[PDB]
């Protein structure tokens, strides 16, 4: 059960970017499978990518 | 969502997150009025109309 309301209160400082999906709202949406990536970069870096 | 045959002018910042803005934008706000990449270069589809 994909639950993103947890993501606002862990982690929210940063940045919160959604490409190609909605910010919001997609926490009833109901999908296949979800990948997840995690990798230490610049701040500056992170519009780069 | 907008009704048929309806005009919206007032564009205030629009919130896309938890976090409450007032007029701070930045991350999970951000202003829903946004302009065309105007381009001779762009092709088919992006010259207006």
């Amino acid at each position: 059960v994909a639950d993103y309301s947890v993501l606002y209160n862990f982690a929210p400082f940063f940045a919160f970017k959604c490409y190609g999906v909605s910010p919001t709202k997609l926490n009833d949406l109901c999908f296949t499978n979800v990948y997840a990536d995690s990798f230490v970069i610049r701040g500056n870096e992170v519009s780069q990518i | 969502n907008l009704k048929p045959f309806e005009r919206d002018i007032s564009t205030e910042i629009y919130q896309a997150g938890n976090k409450p803005c007032n007029g701070v934008a930045g991350v999970n706000c951000y202003f829903p009025l946004q302009s065309y990449g105007f381009r001779p270069t762009y092709g088919v589809g992006h010259q207006p109309y």
